[PDB]
């Protein structure tokens, strides 16, 4: 689409869905294309991902093969997300600016909107989103974190 | 509350109160006083004129000033202060709730019911007004139709002969000879002892003088022998500054005057002859019913003694075979209003009055018929 | 949600009906508080709704003003964040009848400050303070009424302080306009201040016997006038309990309480002196059993004290001449210095408390920085079938406090639009000046009359002072009394008073009681008694100092208007905001909501003549720094920076969201929104964008969520 | 700041200070000294004096302009600490006064002074302020006039007020006589400023003049001792009360008329019938004069002599009698319904010092 | 030898004489003087007491007291001594062979009437006496039995009434303001200028200001305004000691007293409306004749320009076709005295005296008989 895939990427990502695949059905499940895509750290919506299932969907059987992961990913490459972005997607919730936010002010925005997180994932979040254990996150350094 | 007030305009004293009142509520001196002297204490509330009460309250430093005089309105700019005194301060009522019955003297000028109409329709706004004659009044409050009655007020003096309710117009007698005659004879007397009484503030002490002290003596010429024998008739009385005065043949020369006009220079008979000429002007039929019922109404009849004289002097007129006869009543300087109050609540009497629409109809002349 | 939070949306704006409609129908569901744009119109609910829990305040914190239904919360960080970004004094100015949840609100605000501010130990320790020294400043402070039960007879005004940092370093707490009249004549079913009746009903009988005091109270002079010396809804025996505890609490001494139970016991026995003539028509002392326990009780001698209650002193050519009082001047110099004993001893309660919450930082460099979040909890407009001295006072403090309304608000909002240069027509409005001066003008109002018919030689009467209005404001358009006014009024107002057209409505005084209530004839003599006093209170009550103060005694009515001058130039220098606060029933209850009660209450809080101005001038502002951070998420060109001006990135997300040229001004260096509606639906835009904003946060944590655990 | 002055221009003493105040803060002697500086004024002079005493003000009336413009300079600029363009100025005056002390006080107020607005009071009607009354007749006697005003709900009689030029400076002119007769000899200015506290420290009214003139003739017992300045002791009898019955008996001076209780009923019975009973009742006393031992008590015995048994007889006669002018001028310039009563410069512009006759 | 003597005991001076002379023999002040301070030249004459002409020429050392006031004999011994030194040494005659015709205001007290009968009786043994009254003396003057008379002296104003011969007794007025009011008001008015004129003695200075300087404004308003306006109006005059003192307004503000007598505090009507008022009290039929025949007598109506202010003001009140007329003669100062001389003579007066022999029958009471 924007780019196409070289040979050696196309290596790289069939060797990261190789860990999903595993015994060699050369498949992979229609949700668990976004644990792949995140496995390349790429950042798809849930959203973005039922909206590209749903032209793969249409004969069932549950699961997308390689080719069509491929493709998906092609896909997710067009206009990625920037780190500024992000950032100020995280300033747009601090409520005194200074860059800090509690762990339960965030686990509060990210079960209360949209797409969002289950108990186990705020708190695989918050093992380390604070960095020490003084209940706040530095939200512009764990953006700069996050974006690696 | 749509009652009708029953406002006697005397001389001396207004009366005033509600039609069905016992007795009027309002009872106070018909003056205006103003202050004669300068007010050099800033601070306090001084007012430009005071009327009734307070005037007689303050009066050492007013100059008083009667605005009726012998019945007539003399000053009309006190009579609306008077007016505006009674229904505003006394009464505490406005007059447009109120249908309102004054009192007027027979033989007055036809102006002074015009001018008190004009003032209770256009000043006042009055729903609608009556103007009686006083000595009709004092009728309803003796509980007659027939008699003669001799009303004496402050100012005026008048006889009018009723029989079985019609008043006979030609044979009404009116006297300028009243209790303010008397006050300021009284005046000229006083001074005869040496008490000199000249301001419109000392004219009030003589009056309450003339009040306590004077009676018609039942023969003038016996008591007037007496008082020159012995100190047996002589009074005291304690002015405001605590002097005391003794009055003697002075405490029944005063109400002689009645009796004889001629001690104050009128050429007039006196209250006993004017009763008798009244009772004689009227037909021979109605006389003995006259004769019965000399009704006696207002504050110069008060006199001890005067009930007594008066019917010894038309018995010494009268026919022998006649059973002359004096009503003076304890009530006397109140029957006026009595009789004001039984009239205004009479339901016969609704019809009577001159409304508000009538005087838009025709001007201040509509209460000359009515 | 139910009815329209904010009143300058209902568009028949003009109709009294539907804004005690659009009342009626929030209250009933639960909703007690609705805004008047950035006023705060609070309904007392009478019980418990637990919308004031620690998770309230955090769901309020920094939280913007249209985000959120309406709630003090929302009141306080914008007034907070005011102090906290301009660094200029504030006042939050909460008024409203007797029982319509000031004090309620005054507390809840307290709570909010603690637990959103930075120092949670110093926010802790002003907060306690000035909430557990509450039930004395009501036990010496409120009183019963006709109506409510516990009216607060003062206006009580309390600061958080703040500094540079945004931490609260202290507090302050004053008290400005209590009600000296009442400490010795209330009127017909009117109680005295509660710490009486709380004394005589829960006291130790060691106690009232070191007082000398019986239990009954009609044995009192000054507590039997009102006939409720007994109520039904009031447990003396059980208040007294919270207020000794609330005494000790504030570090008083036990000797600090007997002191000032002694003073308590003192005015008690002030009234019980009853004076009879000599043969001079001079005042003397009937009775012995009185000052026995005064010359004890207010550490005085009892020669010094007779002397003092029954003669007035001056100095001339440095000789001093005791010249006596007529016995009706000695009644009110045993009621001048009772209520001089009573106001002296609450302003020393309320600079007890005050000295406890100051600084404890040095004063000195590198101190260079105060703010104030001033609060203060003033009473409404105080109306009554039958309304008194008492009740003239407190409307003229009404009336100034919304003079100042006017100067502070109505003005600078004009001012506002000129700076910024908007090409705007000001908004017509009725001006108290007019009526301030028909109160307090030096030589015409009638304060100034009031004065001098105290001060006037002669047999000066209440009536006699009407008589004297009557003449003087005789021309007045805002004046009237049954004799000034027409046929028409006359039946609507009667012989023994007048008719003040205050700004909110019409106001009819009853004369009775207005000059022995305006007397307060404290003269040196008993200053000069009481500056020699063995009780340690009264020794810092009455000061050597005074006694070089060479003028007659003030009266009631100015030494209001003074303080009411230094409330007005306390809160003149800091910038207000405001809540105004209804009583949904005389008489208590939950749920039930009085129309005729309501209906009044928002007539004289003024709340339809507010939202008229309101609703004509602009609804908000922001610097175009602080417009754009927030709502350029929503225009992709300024998403997620704006590389140009900030005006210009502003000037571009108005034409993104649709603005037409009415709705919206760009001024100097601020954004202004004329109607909220636009504001309504731009904030909705924004919290449908935030699930977008959440979402690539989500998906970018999902990004992440894998890399740190596998391979 | 700017309150209206009330200054009480006695003849004795000068008695100034502002309304609203409860008592005077200047009260000094109008005495200006000049050496037997140029001059000395007041306290200065008085504690000076080894100087040529003179009082600019003789039986309420000013003699001097020169040393009353010195005096009022003194009050303003040494004593109040004042600036009189800041403060309208309530002045008073005797009854019955020349008219040209009124004007005059108007020019020189309003053209050196340079005052805002003024007033002129009569000190009698101040003195029924200070007592509290609308209704009384005062008894006011300073140091040059004794008058009497009876005023009746807050209106004077101008043809019942009554005037005397004898008080307190009279009276020690006379003690100075009588003095002599034990051979105590007193002629100088500063000598009579001695016998003026004698006077005010060892005087008296007896109730019955000859029942105390036999008391001390027939024994020492009414004899008291002054220690001068110059340390030596002078014994004092019956010229303790010989003096001040020189108020009840004017003859003492050789005046003509009659005595300060006559003088007062004389007024009443000038008045209506009517108001006689309240003023009885209501003899207010005020003035230094007054403020002798024994005088409302002999002055009570007096009106009751003259007055009928039946009235009640009462005498007004405070502590601060002495004062009551000026009190009573610190309660009328600070009355709201005053402030109107002033004479402006403005008005002074457009009708010369004849103005104070209209407004005052 | 026993002529009538004729004695107008006003209540400033005495005039006396006898009723044959054309005017009062003796004029002098009704004043007795007493010594007021201690005599101390032994062998000096001087007297106890000192009457008239000598009280008013000692006056220096005198209090100088009047037994008559508003025309009632206030003291009694000091009045006898006024008509002992009438009599003896004014007159030189005993009043034991004259009859004696006496003269009073006509409103009274009767103890003065008896008392001024008992003293004449009883003290001066006259054979017989009569008090006419000052008023109704004045007409016989005046050459007329038709006018009202205004009578003012030194302490009554009065106004009586008379019609063919006839008095009105309704219709007289009684005024207490004339001459010693309006020297009272001059002494107080005169402090304006800063002049303090207190003394018995100082009031006799005053009273001959007033004699010389003071008279009657035509009007009031027009001359206030015109000495407001200039020192045209006034005059000096040289006090005993040598001091000239100078008067303005004060010389037509004094007589206004009469036209204004608020201005002491009195509350009555002016002369010019109590005149009118005893026209008005009298019979329609004579008030024509009282307009035309309004008789001026006594002192007080002296003033320069008081016929004519009278004039204008009485022409202000009545109807517009009467022709009201004012008659003031140059001897009006004595037409009491030379009334009471014409009365005296009259054939027909001489059984109206009240004799010895009906004063031994009926005692002081007699004279209300008679007069
Ligand atoms: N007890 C009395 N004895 C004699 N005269 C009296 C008495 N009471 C009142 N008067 C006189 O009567 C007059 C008032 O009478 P009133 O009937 O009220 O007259 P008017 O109707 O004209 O006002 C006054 O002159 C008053 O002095
Ligand atoms: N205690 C006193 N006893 C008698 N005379 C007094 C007393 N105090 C003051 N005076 C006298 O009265 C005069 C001062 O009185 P004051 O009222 O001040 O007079 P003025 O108004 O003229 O200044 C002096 O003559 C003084 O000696
Ligand atoms: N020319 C005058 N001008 C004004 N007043 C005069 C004149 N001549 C006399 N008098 C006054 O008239 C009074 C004396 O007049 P008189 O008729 O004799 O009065 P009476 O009879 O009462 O004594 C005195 O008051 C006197 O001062
Ligand atoms: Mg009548
Ligand atoms: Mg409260
Ligand atoms: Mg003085
Ligand atoms: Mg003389």
């Amino acid at each position: 689409m924007a780019d196409q895939l070289t040979e050696e990427q196309i290596a790289e990502f069939k060797e990261a869905f190789s860990l999903f695949d595993k015994d060699g059905d050369g498949t992979i499940t229609t949700k668990e294309l976004g644990t792949v895509m995140r496995s390349l750290g790429q950042n798809p919506t849930e959203a973005e991902l039922q909206d590209m299932i749903n032209e793969v969907d249409a004969d069932g059987n549950g699961t997308i093969d390689f080719p069509e992961f491929l493709t998906m990913m092609a896909r997710k490459m067009k206009d990625t997300d920037s780190e500024e972005e992000i950032r100020e997607a995280f300033r747009v919730f601090d409520k005194d600016g200074n860059g800090y936010i509690s762990a339960a002010e965030l686990r509060h925005v990210m079960t209360n909107l949209g797409e969002k997180l289950t108990d186990e994932e705020v708190d695989e979040m918050i093992r380390e989103a604070d960095i020490d254990g003084d209940g706040q996150v530095n939200y512009e350094e764990f953006v700069q974190m996050m974006t690696a | 509350e749509t009652t009708a007030l029953v406002c006697d305009n005397g001389s001396g004293l207004v009366k005033a109160g509600f039609a069905g009142d016992d007795a009027p509520r309002a009872v106070f001196p018909s003056i205006v006083g103003r202050p004669r002297h300068q007010g050099v204490m800033v601070g306090m509330g001084q007012k430009d004129s005071y009327v009734g009460d307070e005037a007689q309250s303050k009066r050492g430093i007013l100059t008083l000033k009667y605005p009726i005089e012998h019945g007539i309105i003399t000053n009309w700019d006190d009579m609306e202060k008077i007016w505006h005194h009674t229904f505003y301060n006394e009464l505490r009522v406005a007059p447009e709730e109120h249908p309102t019955l004054l009192t007027e003297a027979p033989l007055n000028p036809k102006a002074n019911r015009e001018k008190m109409t004009q003032i209770m329709f256009e000043t006042f706004n009055v729903p609608a007004m009556y103007v009686a004659i006083q000595a009709v009044l004092s009728l309803y409050a003796s509980g007659r139709t027939t008699g003669i009655v001799l009303d004496s007020g402050d100012g005026v003096t008048h006889n009018v002969p009723i029989y079985e309710g019609y008043a006979l117009p030609h044979a009404i007698m009116r006297l300028d000879l009243a209790g303010r005659d008397l006050t300021d004879y009284l005046m000229k007397i006083l001074t005869e002892r040496g008490y000199s009484f000249v301001t419109t503030a000392e004219r009030e002490i003589v009056r309450d003088i003339k009040e306590k002290l004077c009676y018609v003596a039942l023969d003038f010429e016996n008591e007037m022998a007496t008082a020159a024998s012995s100190s047996s008739l002589e009074k005291s009385y304690e002015l405001p500054d605590g002097q005391v005065i003794t009055i003697g043949n002075e405490r029944f020369r005063c109400p002689e005057t009645l009796f004889q006009p001629s001690f104050i220079g009128m050429e007039s008979a006196g209250i006993h002859e004017t009763t008798y000429n009244s009772i004689m002007k009227c037909d021979i039929d109605i006389r003995k019913d006259l004769y019965a019922n000399n009704v006696m109404s207002g504050g110069t009849t008060m006199y001890p003694g005067i009930a007594d004289r008066m019917q010894k002097e038309i018995t010494a007129l009268a026919p022998s075979t006649m059973k002359i006869k004096i009503i003076a009543p304890p009530e006397r300087k109140y029957s006026v209003w009595i009789g004001g109050s039984i009239l205004a609540s009479l339901s016969t009497f609704q019809q009577m009055w001159i409304t508000k629409q009538e005087y838009d109809e025709a001007g201040p002349s509509i209460v000359h018929r009515k | 949600r139910v009815g329209v939070q904010d009143f300058v949306l209902l568009e028949n704006f003009t109709s009294e009906a539907a804004f005690i409609e659009n009342l009626r129908r929030r209250f009933r569901e639960n909703l007690i508080y609705t805004y008047i744009g950035p006023v705060l119109v609070s309904v007392n609910p009478y019980r418990d709704l637990q919308i004031y829990s620690r998770q309230h305040m955090e769901r309020y914190r920094g939280v913007s003003f249209y985000e959120v239904p309406p709630h003090l919360f929302a009141v306080a960080d914008t007034v907070y964040r005011a102090l906290r970004t301009e660094r200029r004094d504030q006042a939050v100015m909460i008024s409203g009848e007797s029982g319509a949840g000031k004090t309620e609100a005054t507390k809840r605000l307290l709570q909010f400050y603690a637990e959103t501010c930075p120092a949670p130990e110093r926010g802790g320790a002003v907060r306690d303070r000035l909430l557990q020294s509450n039930p004395v400043l009501e036990a010496f402070g409120n009183a019963k009424t006709l109506r409510n039960d516990n009216s607060s007879r003062f206006g009580k005004y309390m600061d958080v302080q703040f500094d540079f940092k945004g931490a609260p370093v202290g507090g302050h707490i004053l008290s400005y306009l209590l009600e000296k009249s009442r400490v010795v004549h209330q009127n017909h079913g009117e109680r005295n201040f509660h710490v009486f009746y709380q004394l005589l009903e829960g006291g130790e009988e060691e106690t009232l016997r070191r007082l000398g005091l019986e239990r009954n109270p009609q044995s009192y002079l000054y507590l039997v006038k009102g006939q409720c010396a007994k109520v039904s809804s009031i447990n003396d025996k059980s208040d007294w309990k919270v207020m000794r505890k609330a005494l000790s609490v504030i570090d008083f001494t036990e000797d600090e309480v007997e002191d000032l139970l002694s003073i308590v016991a003192s005015v008690l026995h002030l009234g019980n002196i009853h004076f009879a003539a000599d043969e001079d028509s001079n005042a003397q002392v009937t009775t012995e059993n009185q000052l026995k326990y005064l010359t004890r009780l207010l550490g005085v001698e009892g020669t010094t004290l007779r002397e003092a209650l029954t003669h007035r002193k001056i100095i001339a050519k440095g000789e001093e001449l005791l010249s006596p009082l007529n016995l009706e001047q000695a009644a009110y110099a045993r009621d001048a210095l009772a209520k001089a004993v009573y106001s002296r001893t609450f302003t020393w309660l309320v600079r007890k408390i005050n000295r406890s919450l100051a600084s404890k930082d040095a004063e000195s460099p590198s101190w260079r920085s105060t703010t104030v979040l001033g609060l203060l909890d003033i009473y409404g407009f105080e109306v009554f079938q039958h309304n008194s001295f008492e009740q003239f006072c407190i409307n003229y403090c009404n009336e100034k406090l919304q003079q100042l309304f006017i100067e502070l608000t109505l003005k600078s909002e004009q001012e506002e639009y000129e700076a910024e240069g908007i090409a705007w027509e000001p908004v017509q409005y009725f001006n108290n000046k007019i009526i301030c001066d028909l109160v307090e003008e030096k030589f015409k109002g009638i304060i100034s009359i009031l004065d001098e018919e105290c001060l006037r030689p002669g047999e000066a009467t209440d009536l006699t002072f009407l008589e004297k209005l009557e003449d003087t404001v005789k021309p007045h358009p805002h004046f009237l009394t049954h004799k000034l006014a027409d046929q028409k009024t006359r039946k609507s107002l009667d012989r023994g008073e007048f008719r003040l057209l205050h700004y909110a409505g019409e106001v009819t005084y009853s004369v009775t009681g207005f000059l022995d209530k305006n007397n307060d004839l404290l003269f040196r003599n008993l200053k000069e008694t009481m500056c020699s006093s063995m009780n340690p209170i009264m020794a810092q009550c009455f000061d050597k100092s005074e006694l070089s103060d060479k003028k007659r005694p003030e009266t009631v009515a100015t030494q209001f208007k003074m303080s009411l001058l230094q409330l007005v130039e306390i809160l003149r220098s800091k910038e207000p905001a405001y809540i105004r606060c209804i009583k949904p029933n005389d008489a208590k209850q939950p749920g039930r909501f009085d129309e005729v009660l309501i209906r009044h209450q928002v007539k004289y809080l003024g709340l339809m003549e507010n939202l008229r101005v309101r609703r004509a001038g602009f609804a908000y502002r922001r610097k175009y720094e602080a417009f754009l951070q927030r709502y350029k998420s929503l225009c992709p060109e300024t998403w997620p920076m704006w590389a140009g001006r900030p005006q210009d990135g502003v000037a571009v997300l108005v034409r993104h969201l649709g603005y037409k040229p009415e709705e919206y001004k760009m001024g100097r260096t601020k954004i202004f929104i004329r109607f909220p509606k636009t504001l309504f639906a731009t904030e909705d835009s924004l919290e449908v964008r935030r699930q977008s904003l959440a979402t690539k946060i989500q998906a970018a944590w999902r990004g992440f969520h894998w890399r740190q655990k596998f391979l």
